[PDB]
């Protein structure tokens, strides 16, 4: 079916790729190339999905080499710059070789690789073609879910100054 | 054979260019008719122009009321500017440029508002009419139409 | 300030020329009874230098020793309103003017007599050229660069070397 | 208007004193209502 | 090929009858200039947001919910705006009316295309227009009924204007 | 053979009613000595001028932006208080706009080289409110007859206003003789 | 055929699409007088000197050198507090880097902005060399538009970009 | 080189030299300057046309 | 005072500079004389015709630019 009833189908959003319901009012698609905006897609809930764990992990437990925030944003602010940019530049050795070197909308799918798969599958999980379809649906629902879920988290500890299990109890309101 | 004002160059004796497009009828909403590429139109046409005006309108709202808003302890929210918002790792710039550099309502004493007119800066509206009619005024308003009046009864 | 010298503003040489200036206009008004024509005239030109003493006084003008204002032209933004600019204006206005001159010269050729044309100007056509001089340097730039500005050496007279 | 007195207003001595006396003219009324100019002012 | 409502004047060339309330009633020739479609669309809009005002000022007028009499106090109708400006409700408001008018650009532009009835938004989640008869019927009924809240509507603010008593209280004193 | 605006005066050449608003009125034979395209593109660009520029006249004193420096209600006080900045960007953006709504044809050598470019017709239709035919006409006779009406109004209430030192409507509120 | 940044305009001559930062940009016809090549050259040179130029305005705030943490972290007062010395030697290796240009420019036929300085070998890929041929002019022509900013902005105010903004001094 | 031609000439002492004329008659005789010029400026003795020879006149 | 004797010295220089360059680069031949060498470096002129040519030679011209380098030392 389609997500939008009032609107035709976007033609370019044809149905192949997991999670398409034919969601595309602006019309990205029409602009750009569908493979980025999957990669795109794929990363950003990626990310969020780490950033969700570590929300509510970091609010709990704290390693000692480092000393926790009232809150797991002002978690960020409490750590060594050294710290954060060592793990910037891991993240940025990351992005260069799970890429093949090849960083940008022109050169990133050349060779015919696969919008999200960048071939890093350990401990099997990737056999079966049935099971692999149903935890492609699952993986983009669940980073869609955790980006809307992420944006809430941080800007709702942003505004209470208080994290996430601490606001779900002695909850206030705004006055 | 050469009439003055024409604007043809080949009439006052200037470097014509030869090539001279058609013009096509096609419009766009916030854009003008004339020459354009082969897909111009049906990437960049009423539909596109509509829906950026919108999105645009639409990031206006949290673009306008920026700021850091924190929760106090009676449970008012206190807005302070995201040029305090500072950072670990930078060095010596720890106020750095942010969502406010590019949109400083606040340097101009403007009060910003999700429709962009605030409280602090309403539109003003004054009646010129002074509260006062068109014609038989007895008091600080002597119109146009009282002065052609008086100046039959003299 | 600039090359030792002061703004007239508070030079008291320039106060010296503006009271010797009124002296010299009262000591005329002084034969003329008031009220009579010559009297208001006089006033008149009492006032206008009084004005103008006044404005070159707080428009930050230099002043030497003689009571004058000296004008800097090094390129210094402080005093770019005493050359740089209204030399640009020249400049806007000389620039149109030869533009247009020029292209009444190019519609002069393609006349059937040319020389009547240089005599007995074809006022709407004239009119239209003076018009179009408001825009002449980028018009000119791209007669520059289009070899309609220029002409090659191998097309122009020479004498015999 | 007779077309051959045009052409003769179309002259180049006649159309010069023109165009001078209206430039002079200019310069003229801008030195009376705006005297004493010796800079641009800031 | 005359107006139906106004027998002296001509039938206008945008108007057909198809759409619900067509009664040839455009003296003005507003339809000559605008197309037909952003009309309606403009027509439809203007309507329902007037039968929610109209509705709202009504009950607002009956009763209030919980906690808007501490925070509002004895601020009624238009009154109440700027306060629920200073407040946060009515930014969340024009937050989300903002992001569902997004959708509703384009749908105008979808329409002004030709692929979309003006204000066909295809929200029956009830399914109560099963038969087109009773769709047409519905459409005429939603067209009047928009028209005459817009009209209630605005005798109810500009009454409230004149003497700040509200549509039911105006009513209940003189 | 007679002009119908001036009846006592022989109708102007090139003037035959196809144009809008086209009476046969030029007494002083400016279309016999200048192309009517020019004239009616800079006739439509005074009118519509002066169309914002009444429009102005009259808004501008019942309404006002917030500030201290859009708070005087005549016109010639409003053109000094407000900022100067935003005048000199004011300019720019007209320079702009002429600069490409006439699509880099803006001498009297270069505008109408294009055969298909019409007096007054830069392509301005932002709603596309002129997709009708039987109303083209009628659309540009209104058109030019605004401009007109709004270019004798607009003088009238710039000289009123350097005569009365008065905003418009409070000087036909609160009248002074002369 | 009609150029594709400004569409009521034909197309220059002189530009083709085969050279990077090609947009069908000339309204003043610069191609159709001097010679295209060396003002390819040019305009990578102009391009690159302003990335250097727009990352080194902007660098200092951040941190300095700890022979030159005394230095201002205003950009035209570091300019003269730098001697005469260090100034000559930053002369000296700029003209070591020019001899090469120098070189490749006057005596060869190299494609422009080719000094022969591609050790990562980036370009070996041919869709890759394409984007960072096309993205080098499109940045440098951004820095050039950027410095220029920067340059007046601290003629204006006397204090870097950053410092600049976060104080909010915008007007002069 | 023909009738009605525009032909520049590279004779150095000549006042039109480089210069734009028309050829006005060609003679066939064995005559050292044979080619007629007739040039739209006059020259200092107000004369308006020379005779040239043929490797002094080149077509445009 | 020293500024404009200066610019004035300035014209006076280029202008008699004028004079000499242009007498010595057109000595050998000018488009109203193109056989000027054959005449020598002094002759009174090429007679009245082709509209005249009094003053034509290089001597002329040092001639005239004797009185701008009197005015020039003056
Ligand atoms: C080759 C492997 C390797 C090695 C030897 C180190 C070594 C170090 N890391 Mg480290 N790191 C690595 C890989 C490595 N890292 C990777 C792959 C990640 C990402 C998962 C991290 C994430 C990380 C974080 C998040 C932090 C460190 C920190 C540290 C420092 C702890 C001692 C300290 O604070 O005193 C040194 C104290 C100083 C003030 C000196 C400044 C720090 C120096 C300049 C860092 C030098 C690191 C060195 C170049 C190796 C980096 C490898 C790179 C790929 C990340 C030490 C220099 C901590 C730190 O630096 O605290 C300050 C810290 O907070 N690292
Ligand atoms: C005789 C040689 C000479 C020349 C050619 C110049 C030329 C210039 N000077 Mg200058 N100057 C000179 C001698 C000279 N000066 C001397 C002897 C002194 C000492 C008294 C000065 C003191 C001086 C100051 C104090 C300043 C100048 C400035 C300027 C520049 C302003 C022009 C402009 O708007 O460009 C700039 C605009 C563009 C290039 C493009 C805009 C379009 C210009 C390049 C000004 C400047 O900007 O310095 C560079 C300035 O502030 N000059
Ligand atoms: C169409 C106007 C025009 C133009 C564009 C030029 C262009 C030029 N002249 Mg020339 N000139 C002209 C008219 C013009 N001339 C006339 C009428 C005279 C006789 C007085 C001269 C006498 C003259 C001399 C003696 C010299 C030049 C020089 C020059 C060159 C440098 C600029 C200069 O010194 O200007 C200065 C211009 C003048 C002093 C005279 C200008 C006279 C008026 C103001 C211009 C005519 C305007 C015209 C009436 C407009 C009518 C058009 C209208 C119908 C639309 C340049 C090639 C100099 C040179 O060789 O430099 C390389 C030089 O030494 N010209
Ligand atoms: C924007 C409108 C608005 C505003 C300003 C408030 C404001 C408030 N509500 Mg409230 N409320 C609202 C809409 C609103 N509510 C709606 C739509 C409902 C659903 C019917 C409720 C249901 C509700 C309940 C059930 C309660 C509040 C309560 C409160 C107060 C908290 C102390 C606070 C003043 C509490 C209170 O003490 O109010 C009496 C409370 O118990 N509200
Ligand atoms: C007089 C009221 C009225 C009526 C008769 C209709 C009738 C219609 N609407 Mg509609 N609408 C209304 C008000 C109304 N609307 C308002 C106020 C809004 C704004 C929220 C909308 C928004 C809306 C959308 C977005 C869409 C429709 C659609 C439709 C059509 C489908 C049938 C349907 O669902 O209607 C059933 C309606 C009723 C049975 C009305 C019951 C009235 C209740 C009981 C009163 C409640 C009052 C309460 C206290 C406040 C039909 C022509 C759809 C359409 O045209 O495409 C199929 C569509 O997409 N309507
Ligand atoms: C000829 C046109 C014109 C000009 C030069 C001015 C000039 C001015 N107006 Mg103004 N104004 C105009 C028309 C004009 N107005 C019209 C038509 C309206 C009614 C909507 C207004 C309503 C208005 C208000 C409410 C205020 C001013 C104010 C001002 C002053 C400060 C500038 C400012 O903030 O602009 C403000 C400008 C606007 C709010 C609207 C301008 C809309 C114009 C006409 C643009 C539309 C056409 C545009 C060029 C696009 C067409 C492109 C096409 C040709 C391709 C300044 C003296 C302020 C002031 O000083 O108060 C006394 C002030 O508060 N104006
Ligand atoms: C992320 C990218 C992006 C954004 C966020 C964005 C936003 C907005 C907004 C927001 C408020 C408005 C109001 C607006 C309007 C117009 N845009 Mg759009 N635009 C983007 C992309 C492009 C590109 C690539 C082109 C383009 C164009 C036009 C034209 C054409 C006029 C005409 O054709 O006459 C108009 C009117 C085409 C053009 O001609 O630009 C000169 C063109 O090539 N746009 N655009
Ligand atoms: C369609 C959609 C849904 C829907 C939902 C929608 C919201 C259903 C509701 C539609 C409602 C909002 C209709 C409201 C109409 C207002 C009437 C015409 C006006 C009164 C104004 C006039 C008489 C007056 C006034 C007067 C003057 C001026 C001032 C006063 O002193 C006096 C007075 C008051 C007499 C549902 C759930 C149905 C299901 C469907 O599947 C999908
Ligand atoms: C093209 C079209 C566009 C449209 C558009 C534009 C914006 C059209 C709207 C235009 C406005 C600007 C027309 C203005 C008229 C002003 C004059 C007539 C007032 C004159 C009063 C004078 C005569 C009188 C005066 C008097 C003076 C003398 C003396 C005083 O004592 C009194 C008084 C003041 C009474 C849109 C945007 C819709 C898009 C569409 O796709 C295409
Ligand atoms: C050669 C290549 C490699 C290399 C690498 C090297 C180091 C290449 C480095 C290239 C670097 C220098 C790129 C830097 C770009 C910065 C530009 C785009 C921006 C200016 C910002 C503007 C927009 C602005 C600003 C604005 C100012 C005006 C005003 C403010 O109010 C606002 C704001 C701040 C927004 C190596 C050596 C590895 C080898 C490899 O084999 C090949
Ligand atoms: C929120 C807010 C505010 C506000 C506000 C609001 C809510 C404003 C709302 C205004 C509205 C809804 C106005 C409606 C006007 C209707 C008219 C003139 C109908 C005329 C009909 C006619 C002439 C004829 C009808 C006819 C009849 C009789 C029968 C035949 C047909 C026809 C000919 C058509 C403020 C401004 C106070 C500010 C405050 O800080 C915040
Ligand atoms: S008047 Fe002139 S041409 Fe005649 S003889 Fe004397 S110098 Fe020669």
């Amino acid at each position: 079916d389609n997500a939008m009833p009032f609107l035709e189908g976007p033609p370019k959003l044809d149905g192949s790729l997991a999670g398409d319901v034919g969601f595309d009012p602006v019309g990205f698609s029409n602009y750009f190339d569908i493979r980025w905006l999957r990669e795109a897609e794929l990363k950003h809930g990626r990310v969020c999905m780490l950033g969700v764990t570590g929300l509510l992990v970091q609010e709990a437990i704290c390693l000692p080499q480092f000393a926790n925030g009232k809150t797991p944003v002002d978690d960020f602010f409490v750590v060594p710059a050294a710290g954060l940019w060592q793990v910037f530049f891991t993240i940025g050795a990351v992005e260069f070789f799970s890429n093949g070197f090849k960083l940008t909308p022109g050169d990133m799918f050349s060779e015919g690789r696969e919008a999200g798969d960048l071939g890093f599958d350990p401990l099997g999980c990737g056999k079966n073609p049935d099971a692999l379809a149903r935890r492609r649906l699952v993986e983009v629902k669940n980073g869609r879910l955790a980006m809307i879920a992420f944006g809430g988290m941080l800007h709702q500890q942003l505004l209470t100054g208080q994290g996430t299990l601490e606001q779900l109890a002695n909850f206030k309101a705004i006055n | 054979a050469a009439v003055g004002f024409s604007g043809v160059p080949s009439q006052f004796g200037r470097p014509e260019s030869g090539v001279y497009p058609a013009e096509p009828s096609e419009q766009t909403f916030l854009g003008m008719r004339g020459p354009r590429a082969p897909g111009h139109r049906e990437n960049f046409g009423g539909k596109h122009t509509a829906t950026m005006l919108a999105i645009a309108a639409l990031l206006w709202q949290p673009v306008s009321e920026a700021g850091m808003y924190r929760m106090q302890g009676d449970g008012s929210l206190t807005k302070t500017s995201f040029n305090e918002f500072e950072v670990p790792g930078f060095g010596n710039a720890k106020k750095v440029p942010t969502i406010e550099s590019l949109f400083p309502f606040s340097s101009k004493g403007f009060d910003a508002s999700p429709v962009l007119f605030g409280k602090n800066s309403m539109i003003v509206v004054e009646d010129p009419r002074d509260g006062c009619g068109a014609y038989a005024n007895s008091g600080s308003c002597h119109t146009f139409l009282d002065e052609i009046g008086d100046a039959l009864k003299a | 300030d600039v090359a030792g010298l002061t703004p007239c503003g508070e030079s008291k040489e320039f106060a010296r020329r503006l009271d010797g200036s009124v002296k010299k206009l009262q000591t005329r008004l002084k034969k003329y009874e008031a009220g009579t024509p010559p009297a208001l005239a006089l006033q008149k030109q009492i006032d206008k230098t009084k004005n103008r003493f006044d404005r070159y006084g707080k428009a930050g003008l230099l002043c030497g020793t003689d009571g004058l204002p000296h004008l800097i032209a090094d390129g210094r933004w402080s005093h770019s309103g005493e050359f740089v600019i209204p030399g640009l204006f020249f400049l806007y206005v000389a620039g149109w003017i030869g533009w247009v001159g020029r292209s009444y010269v190019l519609f002069a050729r393609t006349a059937d007599k040319p020389t009547e044309k240089e005599i007995i100007i074809d006022v709407p056509v004239a009119l239209s050229f003076v018009s179009t001089g408001f825009i002449w340097p980028f018009s000119a730039f791209k007669e520059f660069t289009s070899g309609n500005l220029i002409v090659p050496a191998d097309e122009i007279t020479v004498s015999p070397r | 208007m007779d077309s051959n007195f045009l052409k003769y207003l179309s002259t180049a001595p006649v159309l010069f004193t023109v165009w001078l006396s209206f430039t002079a003219s200019f310069i003229i009324e801008a030195n009376r209502f705006f005297p004493d100019m010796l800079y641009f002012p800031m | 090929a005359m107006s139906d409502s106004v027998p002296f004047l001509k039938q206008p060339e945008a108007l057909d009858g198809s759409m619900a309330g067509d009664v040839g009633f455009d003296p003005l020739g507003f339809s000559s200039i605008g197309d037909i479609n952003f009309l309606r669309e403009a027509e439809l809009k203007h309507g329902r947001i007037a039968m929610l005002a109209a509705a709202g000022s009504i009950a607002q007028d009956i009763f209030t919910f919980p906690g808007v009499s501490k925070v509002v106090g004895t601020a009624k109708m238009t009154g109440v705006h700027d306060i629920l400006v200073k407040q946060g409700a009515m930014g969340q408001l024009l937050l989300w009316l903002s992001f569902l008018e997004v959708f509703g650009t384009i749908a105008l532009l979808e329409t002004l295309d030709g692929k979309r009835a003006p204000g066909d938004f295809k929200f029956d989640p009830l399914n109560f227009s099963k038969n087109p008869e009773t769709f047409k019927r519905y459409q005429l009924a939603e067209i009047k009924n928009g028209r005459l809240a817009m009209m209630g509507v605005g005798g109810m603010v500009h009454g409230y204007f004149i003497t700040g008593k509200g549509p039911l209280e105006l009513l209940g004193n003189f | 053979a007679k002009s119908k605006a001036v009846p006592f005066l022989s109708q102007p050449e090139a003037l035959d009613g196809s144009m809008a608003g086209d009476v046969g009125f030029d007494p002083f034979g400016f279309s016999s000595n200048f192309d009517l395209k020019w004239l009616r593109e800079a006739e439509l660009k005074h009118g519509r001028i002066c169309m914002l520029a009444a429009t102005g006249c009259l808004v501008q004193e019942v309404v006002h932006l917030p500030g201290e420096a859009f708070s005087q209600k005549m016109a010639l006080n409003a053109w000094a208080a407000a900022p100067r900045g935003g005048m000199i960007s004011i300019l720019v953006a007209i320079g702009l706009i002429e600069l490409i709504s006439n699509r880099f044809a803006l001498t009297a050598t270069d505008m109408f080289a294009n055969p298909n470019r019409v007096p007054g017709d830069l392509g301005f239709d932002p709603l596309s409110l002129g997709g009708n035919g039987a109303n083209r006409a009628r659309m540009e006779l209104a058109e030019i007859t605004h401009g007109r009406a709004a270019m004798m109004g607009f003088s009238g209430m710039v000289h009123q206003m350097l005569v009365s030192k008065q905003a418009p409507i409070e000087q036909l509120m609160h009248f002074k003789a002369v | 055929e009609m150029s594709e940044a400004i569409p009521f305009l034909p197309k220059p001559a002189n530009i083709d699409a085969s050279m990077p930062g090609y947009s069908g940009f000339d309204p003043l016809g610069f191609s159709d007088y001097y010679n295209v090549k060396w003002m390819q050259e040019a305009e990578i040179k102009h391009g690159r000197i302003c990335m250097l130029a727009a990352l080194g305005m902007m660098f200092p705030e951040f941190g300095t050198l700890p022979q030159f943490s005394s230095f201002s972290t205003n950009p035209l007062e570091a300019f003269y507090q730098v001697g005469p010395a260090g100034w000559g030697q930053i002369l000296l290796f700029i003209g070591v880097l020019e001899s090469f240009s120098y070189e490749k420019v006057f005596y060869g036929d190299s494609a422009p902005g080719d000094l022969g300085f591609d050790p990562l070998r980036m370009s070996s890929n041919a869709a890759s060399a394409k984007h960072y041929a096309r993205a080098e002019v499109m940045n440098g022509r951004l820095a050039m538009i950027g410095f220029s900013g920067m340059l007046h902005h601290a003629i204006l105010t006397k204090q870097g970009p950053i410092t600049q903004i976060v104080e909010q001094n915008f007007v002069p | 080189v023909k009738r009605g031609s525009k032909v520049r000439i590279l004779r150095k002492e000549s006042y039109w030299y480089q210069d734009i004329g028309t050829v006005a008659t060609i003679d066939t005789s064995g005559i050292r300057y044979p080619v007629v010029v007739r040039f739209e400026k006059v020259s200092y003795s107000g004369v308006n046309t020379n005779n040239f020879s043929l490797d002094e006149v080149v077509e445009v | 005072g020293d500024f404009l004797i200066h610019h004035a010295i300035a014209l006076a220089l280029h202008t008699t500079t004028l004079i000499l360059v242009k007498g010595a680069l057109d000595a050998r031949g000018s488009k109203l004389m193109p056989d000027k060498k054959d005449f020598g470096y002094s002759f009174p002129c090429d007679g009245p015709g082709r509209g005249g040519t009094c003053d034509i030679s290089a001597w002329d011209a040092f001639y005239l630019s004797m009185f701008w380098m009197l005015n020039t030392i003056g």
